[PDB]
DNA sequence: CTTGACAAAAGTGTTAAATTGTGCTATACTGGGAGCCGTCACGGATGC
DNA sequence: GCATCCGTGAGTCGAGGGAAGCACAATTTAACACTTTTGTCAAG
């Protein structure tokens, strides 16, 4: 059934138990933005 | 301030790069409509 | 310049082919106002030391 | 807007102390050592 | 005709990665009493 509208999906759905893992790739560890910061010591561009 | 950024100049990097190649003893000079030389370096490296 | 023009009239492709190259390489150092001795360096141009910090 | 001192922060000579640069040591000694293949495969250029 | 030499081989990201003395002469530095100038405070 649809918890939206209540009404049934118009086919059959497969539906089980699965055993799903939790990678190590975390968007909070991931997420990065700069305006300004560090930078080279010679070309004085920004550090990676 | 609430202003446009200005127009941008010579890179820092294309100034270690005429410096390096200078280094190598290759004259790199730039030049403007009449072939005379233009200074990037703002006068810094000069010798009087 | 002068022999390598001459040479450049000989039958032989090899010969053409030799003296177009040396030819090619007198003729840059001729145009470009640059002295084939400045090949050898006598004095060595040290970076700035901020580029070498 | 001024002198009329004066505590003090700064500048000025010498000096004793670390700190640093240089020479010297006399039995005889006399040509290095780490190398070591999955050697990377393949075009482009020179040149015998 | 082959032999040899040389330059080339995707991008972004993170993650951890990080024979030696000894003596002696010069030289430099630290320190130290002294002259300063440099601020101040006092009234005129």
């Amino acid at each position: 059934y649809d918890g939206r509208t209540g009404e049934p999906i118009e086919g059959p759905i497969v539906v089980g138990q699965m055993f799903i893992m939790k990678l190590y790739h975390m968007v909070e560890d991931k997420m990065h933005a700069r305006s300004t910061g560090p930078y080279s010591l010679i070309t004085q561009q920004p550090l990676g | 301030k609430g202003e446009d950024v200005p127009e941008p100049s010579v890179p820092e990097s294309f100034r270690v790069l005429v410096k390096e190649l200078q280094a190598l003893a290759l004259d790199v000079q730039t030049l403007d409509e009449k072939d005379n030389p233009v200074d990037i370096f703002e006068g810094l490296a000069s010798k009087r | 310049e002068k022999e390598l023009l001459e040479e450049m009239k000989h039958p032989s492709r090899a010969r053409r082919a030799k003296a177009r190259k040396r030819l090619e390489v007198v003729r840059a150092f001729l145009d470009s106002g640059n002295r084939p001795e400045w090949m050898i360096l006598e004095a060595v141009p040290v970076l700035p030391p901020d580029l070498r910090p």
